[PDB]
């Protein structure tokens, strides 16, 4: 809705750099270790 | 059946919410993000044309009560899951 986050989800769309989209488990995994 | 995958940003967008509840509702920290696990693995799959538009492709879903929602773009093979910001 805000300009900022129609661009900060417009980047991450455009984002083809196989190395920052996580799996939903690798994904999961990782906040865990964080504050867990 | 159509892959699911997150970009780390949301990470980001996490702990950026997560820091409104810690110290003060350290409870919430794992409500909110037990929503978003669900909204993210069943809510989403289920049916992801059917939640409403953000602005474009793009598509949100309230992790109600909080005032979160899961900003994501579902092609016909794919599900991404890009934000989660304030609303
Ligand atoms: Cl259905
Ligand atoms: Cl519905």
């Amino acid at each position: 809705i805000s300009e900022a986050n129609q661009a900060l989800i417009e980047a991450r769309a455009n984002d083809t750099d196989d190395a920052h989209w996580s799996t939903i488990d690798d994904f999961d995994k990782r906040i865990r270790a964080r504050l867990g | 059946t159509r892959r699911l995958r997150v970009h780390n940003g949301v990470e980001d967008d996490l702990f950026e919410a997560f820091s409104y509840y810690a110290d003060a509702a350290p409870d919430q920290i794992d409500r909110l993000y037990n929503l978003f696990v669900d909204a993210v693995t069943k809510r989403i799959p289920q049916a992801p044309n059917a939640f409403a538009p953000l602005f474009k492709h793009y598509r949100h879903i309230y992790l109600r009560p909080f005032r979160y929602y899961v900003a994501y773009r579902t092609t016909d093979e794919a599900i991404d899951i890009l934000a989660v910001r304030h609303g």
